[PDB]
Order: C-alpha cells, then structure tokens, then sequence
C-alpha cells in the first residue's frame, strides 16, 4: 500500500503515528520504509521495533486472555483464540520476512546485525509462545539459533554495558526461562550479564550509564522473580 | 511474567 | 464478513473480544449481530455501544494529537491527520447506518428508542468535532435534532433518575458546551438534570441508586469544570 | 475536556 509514498514521508508518518499511539499505522509505515530497500539508521531501527512490538504486544495480551478462558472451559472460544493466534503469527511472519528480505544480509555493523538477529529471536519466541508439539520444537530452535548468533557477535564486538548486548542477553534469558524450560541457564546468563556490565559502568558518561542501568534493572527484576 | 527488553534499548546512536 | 456466523456466536465472540480488549473485533461482531435484522436486547445494545465507543475513542484521541501538531506547524501532518479523520468519519457513518437500517425504526420501547437516538446524537457529535464550515452546521443540527427527540421521549417516559435519561442529558449538555457554543444551555441542563435526579433518589434500591449517582457525579464534575 | 457518558449507563436491564 506504501510503494507510492516517499521514504522520508513514511518515516515522518511513523513518528506521527507513534505520537498518536496508532501502532498498526506506525508498523505499516515502517514496513513501507523497509521495502524501499535501503538500510535503516539507528533511529529507523528503533521505530520499526517500537511499531511491531506494540502491535504484537496487544495480540500477545489478547491471546493470553483467550487461552486462559479456553483452558477454564461450543466452538466459539477456540475459534476466536485461533483467529487472534493466526493474526499474531501473521505479524511475526511479516517481521521475520522483513529481516530475511533483506535487513539481516545487508547488516554488517555489529549494532545493526545484533539488533536484527535479536529481533529474529524475539519474533520466533513470540511464535513459540503459541506453538504446540513438533512445530514448537522447530520454532524454539529457530529462536535459539538467532539469539546465539547475536550473542556470539555481541560478545566479540560490543562492551558488556552496550544496551543492545544487554537487551539481547535479557531476552535470551527470558527465552531460556519461559520457552526452553531452562531456568538455570536463564539465571546464570542474567547473573553473568549483570555482573560484567556492573564492572564496566565506570567507563560510561552520565547519559550512557542511565541507558545501561535501565536494562540491568530488568535483569535484576527477573533474577528476583526467578530466585 | 518475566520482563523482556523495551523496543528501544537506548536514547541515541 | 459475519453473514455466515450464527447470531449467538457473534454475541459470544463480542463478549470474548471485550475481555481481550479487542474492540475493533468486538465492533465487527456486533455489526454482524445487528445485520441479522433482529432487535437487540439491553445487554446487546450495551455491547454495541461499548465496542464502537472504544473504537471511535482511540480515533478521537489520535485525531486530537495530530490536529494539535498540525496547528503548531511538508504535507505529511495534514495528510496523516486527514487519513485518521476519514477513518473516524467512516466508523461514525457505519454506526449511523446501523441506527438508520433499521435499529431506530424498529425501537418502540422508550429504553431502546432513547438509547439509539442518544447514540445517533453522539456519533453526529463526533463527526461535528472534526467538521469545518457549512458541513459542520448541518452535522451540528443533525446531532441536536437526535438529542432533542431523545430528550422529549425521556422526559415523557422515564423517571428523572433513569440512567439512560441521565446519560442522554449529560451528553446533550456536552454537545451544548463543546459543539454548539452554548455554555449557558449546557450548565442549565446539567443543573436541572442533577437536581431533578437528586429528588427522585429516595425511590431507588441500593443498586439502582449506585447506577444513577455514578452518572450524576459526571454532571457535577462538568459543572465544576464549566463554572 | 468535558466528561461524556460511559458506553454502558447501568449494570442491568
Ligand atoms: N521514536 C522512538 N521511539 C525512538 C527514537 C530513537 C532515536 C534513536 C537515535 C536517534 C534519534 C532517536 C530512540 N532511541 S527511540
Ligand atoms: N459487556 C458489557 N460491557 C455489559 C453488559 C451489560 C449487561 C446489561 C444487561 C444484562 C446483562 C449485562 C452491561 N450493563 S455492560
Ligand atoms: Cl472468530
Ligand atoms: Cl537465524
Ligand atoms: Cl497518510
Ligand atoms: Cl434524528
Ligand atoms: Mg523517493
Ligand atoms: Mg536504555
Ligand atoms: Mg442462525
Ligand atoms: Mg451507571
């Protein structure tokens, strides 16, 4: 639908849609921007992630409410849970398709490549939340593979306080705890990530320190929930 | 129940 | 899209969509229920109103954010404000079309007829919020006409504490203050409605008293804002 | 800024 709109106009409209809390419109604008075929700047990668995370967030919350009602229990609750689930899978497939065509292959700098591989892990993780049986096993391994590739690049190329490296580690730990039935791996990764970041905070400016400590606090909040 | 990352990981570049 | 689904299944899915905060899905289910051609029960009229009020509420909030940015200020803010405005007008047109085809003409009891004429007033009022010039004059008179017809029936057929009569009077007062540039009429209607309800509270059960006093408190909150 | 009615005006019939 966005092929006739200028790239810069799509980006400006994405920012307006964000201000208006119109996240579906924000995601359509950012999909159109990606489909222009150019690489995304830092700010543009943030807009893409904000848009899709808010869309799939509403779907994830609705699916949890419907699955709870269905578990408590005619065909209508299952049919409607299935409708929401299919829409959620379609959003995840759309994001994964943008990453595969062609954001990841063109991302050479660590900050872009790690961010996109983290996103790949995250959207396979959202697919895994609603998957059953053998479908779930393959989707879990796809998430795990993307997170591991991102982790290996982040540990080689980024300091331990880097917010992207922290946010990756924080989501990989969620994957281990919530998806992979590996709570011990989740706790170990959160603890090591936290402690290595703590030891590198002395290198940061006031503003960088605030960026890093905000993600570190999420690691600590999870360790408090998990232990 | 677990907390995952915000969509934006830091304020700037 | 809903013609193949049973009426009862649409109603059940509307209730599930409400629980999931899926208001667009709730409004589509309730539109499909209305299009079965049968009259709506009290509970069903509530579902229809909740669904559409939440959809147009998100649009109204987005339009206010975009109009503010546009007033503060390339064509992109006006184009996007226009896109949201057109979608909002389409939701209002859809509701008005349901009321005209054929909910109002088949509504003979005061509780149904007043509720639908109030809704007619309300959706013309939301159109008036985004209208300009001579279009605005005709839309304002359409709102005013629907509210006045509802008011005349409510005063003949309902006690002064009846929640539908109160909610009608409370929205007609909003119309006067916010749309028609008649703050004195707004204040007079809110005061008279409040005082006549106060004098009839003695007739009510504990639960009915709570229903009526909740709407009366909105009248008082507006009188505090307006005076 | 003015308050309008909730969508549901009362709990029951
Ligand atoms: N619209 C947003 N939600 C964000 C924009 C940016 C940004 C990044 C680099 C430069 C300018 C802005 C964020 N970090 S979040
Ligand atoms: N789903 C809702 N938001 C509502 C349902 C009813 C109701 C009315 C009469 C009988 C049963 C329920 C409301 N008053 S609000
Ligand atoms: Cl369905
Ligand atoms: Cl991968
Ligand atoms: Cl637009
Ligand atoms: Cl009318
Ligand atoms: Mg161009
Ligand atoms: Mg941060
Ligand atoms: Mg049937
Ligand atoms: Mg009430």
């Amino acid at each position: 639908a966005m092929g006739s709109m200028e790239r810069a106009s799509l980006i400006q409209k994405a920012k307006l849609a964000e201000q208006a809390e119109r996240y579906e419109d924000m995601a359509a604008f950012m999909k159109g921007a990606v489909e222009k075929g150019e690489e995304l700047s830092c700010e543009e990668r943030n807009l893409l992630s904000v848009a899709y995370k808010n869309v799939v967030g509403g779907q994830r919350a609705a699916w949890r409410v419907l699955s709870s009602i269905e578990q408590k229990s005619g065909p209508e609750v299952r049919e409607y849970r299935e409708k929401v689930e299919t829409e959620l899978q379609g959003v995840c497939d759309t994001v994964l398709g943008l990453l595969d065509s062609h954001l990841i292959k063109e991302a050479g700098d660590a900050e872009s490549r790690v961010f996109y591989l983290k996103m790949k892990g995250d959207y396979y993780r959202y697919l895994a939340e609603v998957a059953t049986g053998d479908d779930k096993k393959r989707i879990i391994d796809s998430a795990r593979s993307a997170y591991q590739e991102a982790m290996d690049i982040s540990k080689k190329e980024m300091p331990p306080t880097n917010p992207i490296r922290l946010g990756l580690a924080l989501n990989f730990s969620v994957f281990h705890y919530e998806i992979a039935n590996s709570p011990e791996e989740a706790i170990s990764l959160a603890k090591t990530t936290f402690d290595e970041a703590m030891a590198d905070l002395h290198t940061l400016s006031e503003d960088s320190y605030k960026d890093s400590t905000l993600i570190m606090q999420l690691l600590r909040d999870n360790l408090t929930l998990w232990t | 129940r677990s907390h995952s990352s915000p969509a934006s990981l830091q304020l700037g570049t």
